[PDB]
């Protein structure tokens, strides 16, 4: 009876450990993942390294465990802008290459997503595609076209 | 039937563990997916999208 | 969570213009301790039978 | 049911209203400001802004998306109707 009852705490401790031994193999994987995604390189995976846009980490030793310090990119002040996807300068409709149209009340620039960097609305930064009359909410404004002032 | 629990009293120790140590791993797991915001975003009333 | 409403417009954007730095701390556990345990010295004291 | 002998049901600690709650807060912020809300603060964008920033991230051009809005929004809704209709007939 002894001997039956020790092989049954042996038992349910066995079941215990590698059921722990599974849940530790599931976090050594996730940690090895995100050591080989968020250390070694920058991953665009949206909050998989942390709260905001991930730049790098830098893992410490830990006892029994590993740690990572993240590197995010959060914004912290922002402004109201008027905005439009499309302008008609001449009967044709200019796009964005990778910015978008703001304005500030009186005229118009175009900025990054994630930065407020205004700019003149020109050729170099935007292309035409179509005519006018195709989207439900365009404006009227004019491009500098950077080789009109040139050729004189 | 109680006084000869006390010899398996034990393994009611873990058990009554591992049954809390589920029941609280359970009310995490709801954390953790749809507790991704401490924000509540209020639905806009114009639904001109 | 914090109540708030976000003005919706389809005219209405908002660019920042400002940036902080953040680090964020997570803790993952990838080890524990190893133990051997063996029949003989713990079922069995000093006994043959 | 199965409490009678002693086999007690705990209760969730979040019910449905409130995990309700925390998709329609989840469904606000990704139609009203995308990813913004999800990696910082909140920040205001039209869902036709929104829709052409998500076709730049598959390669496909943002201009295409404003020729034939119609059509993708037509599309979108009859999608949702098929889903509803294809979830009502386990
Ligand atoms: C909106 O932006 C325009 C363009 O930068 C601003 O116009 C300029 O404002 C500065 C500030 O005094 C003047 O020195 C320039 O001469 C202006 N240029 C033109 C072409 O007008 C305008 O002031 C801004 N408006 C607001 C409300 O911020
Ligand atoms: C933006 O520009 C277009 C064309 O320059 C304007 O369309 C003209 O509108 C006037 C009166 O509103 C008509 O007489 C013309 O025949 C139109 N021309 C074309 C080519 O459509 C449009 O009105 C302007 N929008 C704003 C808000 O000023
Ligand atoms: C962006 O935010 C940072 C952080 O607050 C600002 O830096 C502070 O600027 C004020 C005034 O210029 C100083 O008194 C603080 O000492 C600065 N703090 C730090 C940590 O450098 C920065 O000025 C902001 N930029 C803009 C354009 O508003
Ligand atoms: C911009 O203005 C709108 C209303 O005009 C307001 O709801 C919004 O909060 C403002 N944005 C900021 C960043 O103050
Ligand atoms: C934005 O929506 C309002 C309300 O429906 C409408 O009056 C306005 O014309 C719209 N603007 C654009 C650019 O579609």
């Amino acid at each position: 009876r002894l001997i039956t009852g020790r092989l049954q705490s042996l038992q349910t401790y066995v079941t215990q450990q590698l059921i722990r031994a599974a849940e530790i193999r599931a976090s050594a994987n996730l940690a090895a993942t995100k050591m080989s995604e968020c250390v070694l390189g920058q991953s665009k995976r949206v909050d998989f390294c942390g709260k905001g846009y991930h730049l790098m980490s830098f893992p410490q030793s830990a006892p029994h465990g590993v740690v990572f310090l993240h590197v995010t990119y959060v914004p912290a002040q922002e402004k109201n802008f008027t905005t439009a996807p499309a302008i008609c300068h001449d009967g044709k409709a200019h796009f964005p290459r990778e910015g978008v149209f703001v304005s500030n009340g009186t005229h118009w620039f175009v900025t990054q997503r994630n930065f407020y960097e205004p700019q003149i609305i020109t050729t170099d930064n935007t292309f035409v595609s179509g005519n006018c009359d195709v989207v439900i909410g365009i404006v009227n404004n004019t491009v500098y076209d950077p080789l009109q002032p040139e050729l004189d | 039937c109680s006084n000869l629990l006390l010899q398996y009293g034990s393994f009611c120790t873990q058990l009554n563990r591992a049954l809390t140590g589920i029941a609280v791993e359970q009310d995490k797991n709801t954390q953790e997916v749809f507790a991704q915001v401490k924000q509540i975003y209020k639905t806009p009333p114009i639904k001109d999208f | 969570g914090a109540e708030n409403s976000v003005a919706y417009s389809n005219n209405s954007i908002a660019i920042p213009t400002n940036f902080t730095i953040s680090v964020t701390t997570e803790i993952l556990p990838v080890s524990m301790t190893k133990t051997s345990v063996d029949c003989t010295m713990y079922i069995c004291g000093d006994s043959t039978e | 049911a199965q409490k009678f002998n002693g086999l007690t049901v705990l209760p969730p600690l979040l019910t449905d209203e409130m995990i309700a709650q925390y998709t329609s807060a989840l469904l606000a912020g990704t139609i009203t400001s995308g990813w913004t809300f999800g990696a910082g603060p909140a920040l205001q964008i039209p869902f036709p802004m929104q829709m052409a920033y998500r076709f730049n991230g598959i390669g496909v051009t943002q201009n295409v998306l404003y020729e034939n809005q119609k059509l993708i929004a037509n599309q979108f809704n009859s999608a949702i109707g098929k889903i509803q209709d294809s979830l009502s007939s386990a």
